[PDB]
């Protein structure tokens, strides 16, 4: 559980990576495709 | 002290370091980087701390590490000797510039001069405000 | 052969990306980082290997590097890195973007694998001509990046990947690469440092001391980069930053090779790194540098070993970094540093004639190397030389074979 | 490390926990807490609650955030912060004010908003916890409840006029007319015993200029307790509340108000001539929120 640091996505500091990624706010951010929009241009711009 | 500020006084001072005289004692560790040189690739400011490169116990390490590390450096030397561009490498074999400063090999030969059978976290951070309240400073 | 704890990481990358089971077979993990863990992978189906063949180094069989950007990175920062990797392709010294894939919060950047040696292994053994080839390739990459007009803030030995036997390299990281915007939407306006639009007495001084409870906001300027390679202009908070700072990051590496010390600056704090620059140069030089960005420097009562130290030049510096080394005995018998040491014993006074004219070769090389080293190590942003002029300097007189 | 002496409060840990609570709280957390999960509507109970509140306060220019204390019970990381705030309101509320300032600065900078940062930095932001645990009336509080965040409910009967509380004392030299401005420290102002000017060092030259000092608003409000639980045989009680610097004149006589504030005790001097305090302390409330 040594992994600890900031998260620019959730704007919250976590003491554990395996519990931040399964937290409520992080899952809500990941499931929302509107946040990952400009990258969506690149996935198929190259392909 | 060290004090870096804005002459326009428009921004808050960037550097405000104020050390008491007793903190200036114990020259082994200053609160600021006094230039040190060091050896064996050390960061100049970092010294040889708890490290005596003159200790034979250390010496049998660095020369021997140099023995296994010898021919990797020989290959690199022969590959980067004559031309900076490496596309004209293939062509007496090795040339060297003479020196007189003592060495790891010379040190180890000296230690056999002197000891052997003879005498002598994540990477990001939250965006914090710059102005600290008086109560928060008092709580410190 | 693979250690067991990396198997969980790769099976995580397989699980986290449902569609990556094919088209990519991960062989190893080439390198980890603060913002990403890069993974050595083979290409199951050949799009980006059959394409992009000019970019790949044909050193052995060709593989592909997929940069698994860490989850905590913001979408705008990931987009920034990927977009700037996108706009600069068709260049052999940039590691351009062959592919990209996003699933939920995980983004993979697939770029050509470039076989490279870490700096900390070959820095000490590099001959002066090898240092020259290193700096030439670095300056070519910086020249392309600066012509594109962005600041690759993090220029460091790790972020420039260089194969010795092929003898060329590529600039890989760009996560922290800021894009310069125009000077206007000869030291009157580029650097009174006016930016943030905040440029528009009796009883108090504000030069002999600082307010006890300060009611002023600190400047907010970009500090992205790496400890020990931050330029003076980024060490004292300065807006209107330019590509010039990356040139400084070229010198430090050039200073790392000459002296055989990789961690050139500890740089624990911005103040700590700035005082580290005071020891090699001098308090007055740093204060006159600060007076340019509109800021005032002040330090007293400090026991500096040499006031205005290393004034003869950085020459004397590397000579001391070599002195302690050549007295204790820290260099091997097959060392390359002894040539530089004997050349500084020239510059400071304190058959077989390939001996003599290779003597002249390496001495002329060292003499011009210190000239480029001091052009890189300049306090003034504007009067510092750019990448083009730095590449036109007569130290690099091996570009005729082009 | 480095917790505060006499408290469980650590500045770093409390700041981190409160910042995480502010950035990642939704009202569905409290709806789950109150066993009301079937009232949960995805439209307004799934937005970050305090992020929206911070944005509204930034747009409106206000400075006070009304924090529902029970919300801290909904969040897992602030389950201890609730008890720390109740037990040590002073330190925790100061840390919360600082954290609000950091949070708003982060909201402006990280999202790259157009809003000027000069007037945000110089603004003092305040937190008003109100919905703390409602029990124990007022007469059931023991001396162990001094300096704790309590919640009273009652009727406003009376309010004294605005009392000036000196924050900065302005002294002036009777000889050279040189003035220093002393700051109050825990209710004590250090009167200078010598002119700090190096030119004249007259001992008693300095005199306090009452009308040129800096004053703040203080008001005492007489409240009648209307507790939820009334022990047998007791009669209605009256207490004195203290409102400071923005809450003055916010309560008029006849108002039924629920007031959250710090349960304080002060020693009362027996006589106006000598400095002798009474061993029996007098209890009152420093108001931090009025509902
Ligand atoms: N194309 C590549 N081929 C081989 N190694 C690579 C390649 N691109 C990146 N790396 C390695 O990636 C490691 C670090 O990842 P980077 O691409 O530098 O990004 P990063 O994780 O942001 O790194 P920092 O934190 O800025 S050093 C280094 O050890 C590089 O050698
Ligand atoms: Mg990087
Ligand atoms: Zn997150
Ligand atoms: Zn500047
Ligand atoms: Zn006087």
């Amino acid at each position: 559980v040594k992994n600890s640091g900031y998260c620019e996505n959730c704007r919250v500091k976590y003491e554990s990576l395996e519990q931040h990624i399964v937290s409520e706010k992080h899952l809500s951010f990941a499931e929302n495709d509107l946040n990952f929009e400009a990258i969506d241009s690149l996935i198929e711009n190259l392909r | 002290h060290v004090y870096l500020y804005d002459l326009w006084q428009t921004w808050a001072p960037i550097i405000t370091l104020e050390w008491k005289p007793q903190e200036l004692t114990n020259l082994d560790e200053l609160p600021y980087p006094i230039l040190k040189i060091g050896s064996f690739g050390r960061c100049p400011f970092i010294g040889d701390r708890n490290y005596d490169e003159s200790s034979y116990k250390r010496v049998v390490k660095r020369y021997s590490r140099d023995k296994a590390n010898k021919k990797y450096a020989l290959q690199l030397r022969a590959l980067f000797q004559y031309h900076a561009d490496t596309l004209l490498n293939t062509s007496k074999n090795l040339i060297f510039i003479p020196h007189t400063c003592n060495d790891s090999t010379k040190s180890f030969k000296k230690w056999m001069q002197e000891k052997a059978k003879n005498f002598e976290g994540n990477g990001l951070g939250p965006t914090r405000a710059s102005v600290m309240s008086k109560n928060m400073k008092s709580l410190s | 052969d693979i250690p067991p704890e990396i198997k969980e990481e790769m099976i995580q990358l397989y699980h986290d990306l449902p569609g990556i089971e094919n088209e990519y077979k991960l062989i190893d993990k080439i390198g980890e980082g603060t913002f990403s863990s890069v993974y050595k992978a083979k290409d199951i189906t050949g799009k980006i290997t059959k394409k992009f063949a000019s970019h790949f180094w044909n050193y052995g069989s060709n593989y592909v590097a997929l940069k698994k950007i860490y989850v905590t990175s913001s979408p705008q920062r990931i987009y920034n890195e990927l977009n700037l990797l996108y706009i600069m392709t068709g260049s052999s010294r940039v590691a351009p973007l062959c592919d990209a894939k996003r699933v939920r919060d995980q983004v993979i950047a697939v770029l050509p694998y470039y076989p490279h040696e870490e700096f900390r292994t070959f820095y000490r053994d590099l001959p002066i001509k090898g240092i020259k080839k290193y700096i030439w390739e670095l300056l070519r990459a910086l020249k392309f990046v600066h012509s594109k007009g962005i600041i690759h803030r993090d220029i460091k030995p790790t972020n420039f990947l260089f194969n010795l036997e092929l003898g060329r390299g590529v600039l890989v990281d760009f996560g922290l690469a800021e894009a310069q915007m125009d000077y206007k939407s000869n030291h009157e306006q580029f650097c009174p440092c006016i930016m943030r639009n905040q440029y528009s007495v009796n009883g108090v001084d504000l030069t002999k001391g600082y307010p006890k409870n300060e009611t002023r906001r600190i400047k907010r300027a970009n500090r992205a980069g790496t400890r020990g390679f931050r330029a003076p202009e980024v060490l004292m908070k300065c807006g209107a930053q330019s590509t010039k700072i990356d040139i400084w990051s070229v010198g430090v590496i050039l200073l790392s090779l000459l002296g055989r010390r990789f961690p050139m600056f500890q740089s624990l704090d911005d103040a700590d790194s700035l005082l580290e620059l005071c020891t090699i140069f001098g308090w007055k030089e740093l204060r006159k540098c600060a007076a340019l960005h509109g800021l005032g420097f002040e330090a007293s009562g400090l026991i500096w070993d040499k006031p205005n130290g290393y004034s003869n030049g950085l020459k004397e510096f590397v000579y001391d970094l070599l002195n302690k080394e050549c007295t204790i005995g820290t260099f091997p018998e097959y060392s390359v540093a002894f040539e530089t040491f004997g050349f500084l014993q020239q510059e400071l006074h304190d058959d077989a004639y390939e001996l003599k004219k290779y003597q002249e070769e390496i001495w002329s090389d060292h003499y011009w190397c210190f000239q480029v080293l001091e052009q890189c190590f300049e306090m003034d942003p504007q009067k510092r030389s750019s990448a083009e002029d730095l590449l036109k300097t007569p130290f690099f007189n091996e570009l005729n074979e082009n | 490390l480095r917790i505060i002496w006499g408290t469980n409060v650590s500045i770093q840990e409390c700041t981190t926990n409160f910042r995480n609570f502010l950035m990642s709280f939704k009202y569905k957390f409290r709806k789950i807490l109150d066993e009301r999960e079937e009232f949960i509507n995805n439209t307004t109970d799934e937005e970050l609650y305090y992020i929206k509140q911070l944005n509204e306060m930034r747009e409106l220019g206000t400075s006070n955030l009304n924090l529902d204390a029970r919300n801290l019970l909904a969040y897992k990381q602030t389950e201890d912060l609730y008890h720390q705030l109740l037990n040590y309101p002073q330190e925790v509320i100061s840390i919360m004010d600082q954290t609000i300032k950091d949070c708003m600065v982060s909201l402006i900078v990280d999202n790259n908003l157009d809003y000027d940062l000069d007037e945000i930095e110089t603004k003092f932001y305040k937190v008003r916890p109100y919905n703390v645990g409602s029990c124990k009336g007022m007469r059931e509080l023991n001396p162990n409840d001094i300096d704790k965040l309590i919640n009273l409910k009652g009727l406003v009967l009376r309010s004294t006029p605005v009392i000036p509380d000196m924050k900065v004392a302005f002294f002036k030299c009777n000889v050279c007319d040189h003035t220093m401005a002393v700051e109050i420290d825990r209710g004590v102002i250090q009167e200078p015993a010598r002119c700090e000017r190096i030119d004249c060092n007259e001992p008693n030259s300095m005199s306090l200029i009452h009308n040129r000092c800096s004053f703040a608003d203080k008001q005492v409000i007489k409240l009648q307790e209307t507790p939820d639980f009334v022990p047998d045989g007791q009669t209605p009680h009256s207490i004195s509340l203290c409102v400071y610097d923005e809450l003055v004149d916010s309560c008029r006589a006849g108002d039924r108000i629920e007031v959250t504030g710090t349960f304080r005790s002060i020693p009362i001097r027996a006589n106006s001539r000598q400095r002798v305090l009474k061993s029996l302390y007098k209890t009152y409330v420093d108001v931090v929120h009025v509902k």
